[PDB]
């Protein structure tokens, strides 16, 4: 039993219409929507017992629920609001106890989206000194400059994800500490063999998902928009 | 919040056990899961507990349920790197869909990895693109040395993050710093405390 | 919806100036909300016991309802009953000869 | 003489909100227990109401009810949420469970359940099943209710042990108040002509009451119903149709076990 949820993650405006969608293709008559909180255990918003029926949970206050069909079950937030920034969790069951979870859905509803900007992806070649010393060859990517903090960094060699001696900062540092919307910096590790770096049919690229602007979002500013979007730094393998 | 659970959070040693205690007043008590869920991930089901007085069992993991006391423990035998995460105490009031889930705030768990070998340095790593950009690497430091910020605005360094190579069993800690503004990395990581044998390559 | 069926009759045989107690049988009625009233010349009693509500094997609702009452030449007792299933509320005389 | 113990609740459903659940516990027609919705525990109706129980086992016992009373008001509320629109309120749920008593150590044990004045559900055997004349929608909390394992093996302990145990307890404790003898007292009346034999005060329920020209039984006898009195006796009337003028000569001839042979005979 697998259930699936879109977006994986959103930035959003206050007053903006923010549509959290799941899907489950289990014959489950029931789904349900929760969302976590830090010093709080999953809160129920709404919930269902079949298709053209929803129900109110615990906090539905600022939700609406709607589902069209078996497969779909979507929490719809019509005015956004800076206290609805949390991680949602979908589920489904059917008449037995258990409740199938979803992978989560990350939502930041900003004040305003003027700061938005995406990052800068850069990748650093493995020093040769490390490579005579441990004979093992470390790749650091480094993105910087990013508003909000909402991004995915990923390690991809010769068109595959790796996850195997790779380690990324638990958060984001600000750029600027003193100021309150202050840009952010990230960085990552992909550690390898100094023989898999010295291997030139190898091709390594680091990738940052970063989430902004959606493609009807009002942009007023000269620069470009800030659109979700993947920026990648990219280098070859050199004996 | 009627499951509550205890410790808030939790710094182990690896290898070390730990025990995570829930309590709930949940009525009625049908069943108690536990949840594991990685910074960022979703939730992985370790184990459910259903009988009065039950004993489970998953690999390392091993929990009790004492439906008369309303308390629950989950042991970790032997804890490794990975267990770092938020652990939390679920339960159900029925034993169908008519149930509600009544979920706690959760036990953080840090595990402390293990290092072997040290083999402390400072590595100048170049922009692949713009030879002139660079970054410097505090690496292959054991985990009793910690990795202060910068005492200045202009350079930037991360805190300590472990990678784990799994094919080699190796283990090694990391930090990065670099600034924009003559920077040099031997006066890179001044204000950290870090080890005399620390090697530094010209 | 079931129409109640009353019945008023006393505990034991009516002398007149002797007290006793009047009874009122309600029986047959669905949904269980009712409200039962005694009357003594068209005038509510103030103190009238309740049994327990229950039903039957056919899943109809039945109650007693009964008072302390003293039968005269004069006085006239009822039981009025009012329910969803009737429109006017039913009210049942006590005539000791029936 | 076959004693049948027989535990009554009826719950009400206005709306969304708004329930009450109260119940009634009857061993044969004595009640034995009350549970009002305003009340939090059980209440004694009869001073051996606990029967052989002991008191830890009766809180425990009480204890599962007290939960169960919070449970079903919400499972309820909960699968009229699964059909809507299908199904709306008002809501009527009757619930008659108990055990029939037999010689020996033989019992039958059943849990009857009612929709809107309509019997539709029964517990039988391991699980909650429907029975003939039911409607099909209720295939869906028949699936969700034999999905909770924990209350399967709960009311099968309940029904199976728990009942004949527990009444079996209760004709020894109540062994005084349930062989007990009321004798009754006639009086008779006239209407327009119909002459009424009424009969009240008699404990236990059977009853023999005719009219009687001398040593003859008269066929035109109608018997009413038994309709109870305050003080848990019963009230029986016997009419007979007859032509005015011929009232001299009948007699209502009353039979009853706790007179012992003596029949009130009452002339006119
Ligand atoms: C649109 C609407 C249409 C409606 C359709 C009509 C259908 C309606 C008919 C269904 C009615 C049944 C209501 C169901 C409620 C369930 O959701 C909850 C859901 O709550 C349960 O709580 C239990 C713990 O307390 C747990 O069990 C637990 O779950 C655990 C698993 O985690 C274990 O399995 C555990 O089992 C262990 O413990 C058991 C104990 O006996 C056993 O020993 C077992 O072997 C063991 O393994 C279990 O208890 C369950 O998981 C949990 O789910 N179950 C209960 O609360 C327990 C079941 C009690 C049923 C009571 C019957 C009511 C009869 C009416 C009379 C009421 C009057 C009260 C006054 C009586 C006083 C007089 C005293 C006389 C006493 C004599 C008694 C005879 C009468 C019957
Ligand atoms: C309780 O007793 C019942 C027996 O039936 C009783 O039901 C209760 C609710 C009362 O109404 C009472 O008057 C009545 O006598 C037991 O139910 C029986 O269980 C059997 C086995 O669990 C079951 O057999 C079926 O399942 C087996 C599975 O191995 C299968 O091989 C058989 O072919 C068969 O399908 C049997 O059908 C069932 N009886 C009835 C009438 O349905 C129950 O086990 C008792 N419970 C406890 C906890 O003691
Ligand atoms: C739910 O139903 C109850 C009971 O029928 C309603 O309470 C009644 O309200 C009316 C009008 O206000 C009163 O005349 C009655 O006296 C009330 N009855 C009882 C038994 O209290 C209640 O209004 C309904 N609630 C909702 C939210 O619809
Ligand atoms: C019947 O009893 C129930 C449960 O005691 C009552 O519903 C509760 O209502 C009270 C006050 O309205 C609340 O404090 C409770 O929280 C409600 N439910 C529970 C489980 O506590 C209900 O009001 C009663 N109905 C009548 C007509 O008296």
């Amino acid at each position: 039993a697998a259930v699936t949820q879109s977006p994986r993650n959103k930035v959003a405006v206050t007053g903006g219409k923010v549509t959290l969608s799941c899907n489950q293709t289990n014959n489950h008559n029931n789904m349900y929507w929760y969302r976590q909180d830090t010093g709080h255990g999953l809160r129920l918003i709404h919930y269902s017992y079949g298709a053209g029926s929803t129900e109110k949970g615990d906090i539905p206050d600022g939700y609406k629920a709607s589902r069209p069909s078996q497969e779909n079950f979507s929490l719809i937030l019509e005015l956004a609001t800076p206290s609805q920034t949390s991680v949602y969790f979908c589920a489904s069951g059917d008449e037995g106890y258990t409740q199938y979870f979803g992978p989560g859905t990350r939502l930041l509803v900003l004040e305003d989206l003027r700061n938005v900007t995406p990052p800068k992806v850069s990748l650093f070649e493995p020093s040769k000194a490390e490579i005579s010393h441990t004979q093992k060859a470390t790749l650091v990517c480094l993105a910087t400059g990013f508003y909000p903090d909402h991004v995915e960094l990923s390690w991809w060699v010769n068109g595959k994800e790796v996850h195997s001696g790779v380690c990324t900062d638990p958060q984001p540092l600000k750029e600027q500490p003193a100021l309150n919307d202050s840009r952010y910096s990230l960085s990552s590790r992909l550690r390898v063999s100094a023989t898999f770096w010295q291997n030139p049919r190898n091709h390594f690229r680091c990738q940052v998902q970063f989430y902004g602007l959606s493609e009807n979002d009002e942009w007023t500013q000269d620069r470009a928009k800030p659109v979700t979007q993947i920026v990648s730094a990219e280098a070859w393998g050199r004996a | 919040t009627q499951v509550e659970q205890s410790p808030q959070s939790l710094v182990v040693r690896q290898g070390e056990n730990c025990v995570l205690q829930c309590n709930y007043s949940v009525t009625p008590d049908n069943h108690l899961r536990w949840f594991k869920q990685d910074t960022g991930k979703g939730l992985v089901s370790l184990t459910v507990l259903v009988d009065q007085k039950d004993k489970t069992s998953n690999g390392r993991y091993s929990a009790t349920l004492d439906k008369d006391a309303k308390h629950s423990t989950l042991h970790i035998t032997a804890t490794l790197l990975d267990d770092t995460a938020t652990y939390i105490c679920v339960v159900g009031d029925r034993g169908s869909a008519l149930g509600r889930l009544h979920f706690g705030a959760g036990t953080q768990l840090i595990v402390i990895p293990d290092i072997q070998n040290p083999d402390p340095a400072v590595y100048q790593l170049r922009d692949s693109k713009s030879s002139d950009k660079s970054v410097c690497l505090f690496t292959d430091f054991d985990s009793q040395t910690n990795v202060s910020q910068s005492k200045d605005s202009d350079v930037y360094i991360t805190d300590k993050c472990v990678l784990d190579m799994r094919s080699m069993d190796f283990k090694s800690n990391s930090a990065v710093a670099w600034s924009n503004k003559d920077f040099a990395c031997a006066n890179a990581f001044n204000n950290s405390i870090i080890p005399e044998d620390t090697f530094f390559p010209s | 919806q079931k129409t109640p069926q009353i019945q008023v009759y006393s505990r034991h045989p009516p002398e007149n100036g002797k007290p006793n107690i009047l009874n009122c049988y309600v029986t047959q009625f669905h949904p269980p909300h009712i409200e039962i009233q005694m009357l003594k010349n068209g005038k509510k009693i103030p103190k009238v016991e309740m049994s327990d509500m229950s039903f039957s094997k056919d899943w109809s609702f039945y109650i007693l309802a009964h008072t302390e009452f003293t039968p005269t030449e004069t006085d006239t007792y009822a039981c009025r009953v009012k329910h969803a299933s009737m429109a006017e509320p039913k009210t049942v005389y006590w005539d000791r000869d029936m | 003489k076959n004693y049948t113990f027989r535990c009554l609740q009826m719950s009400s459903f206005a709306n969304r909100s708004w329930s009450r659940t109260d119940s009634v516990v009857w061993l044969g027609d004595l009640q034995t227990h009350r549970w009002s919705n305003d009340s939090a525990t059980i209440s004694f109706t009869k001073p051996w109401s606990q029967g052989k129980l002991s008191n830890q086992q009766w809180e425990k016992l009480q204890h599962m009810f007290q939960v169960y009373r919070v449970s079903f008001t919400r499972d309820i509320q909960e699968l009229v949420k699964m059909m809507s629109p299908k199904e709306d309120y008002p809501i009527e749920i009757q619930l008659s469970a108990g055990c029939e008593m037999y010689p020996g150590n033989a019992s039958e044990s059943f849990l009857h359940v009612a929709f809107q004045g309509k019997y539709v559900v029964r517990f039988w055997g391991t699980s909650w099943q429907t029975v003939p004349g039911a409607p099909s929608w209720l295939d869906l909390p028949i699936k969700v209710l034999n999905a909770d394992q924990g209350t399967s093996a709960t009311v099968q302990m309940l029904l199976n042990d728990t009942c004949p145990l527990f009444v079996r307890g209760l004709l020894e404790a109540g062994k005084s108040d349930l062989e007990k003898q009321e004798k009754p007292v006639a009086w008779l009346s006239s209407v327009p002509r119909q002459l009424v034999c009424h009969v009240s005060g008699f404990y236990p329920k059977p009853v023999w009451v005719m009219w009687m020209r001398g040593d003859q039984e008269q066929q035109g006898t109608h018997r009413g119903d038994f309709l109870p009195n305050a003080d848990e006796t019963w009230y029986l009337q016997a009419t007979l149709d007859v032509e005015a003028g011929e009232e001299a000569g009948l007699a209502c001839r009353v039979k009853h076990s706790s007179l012992g042979g003596q029949d009130i005979i009452l002339y006119w």
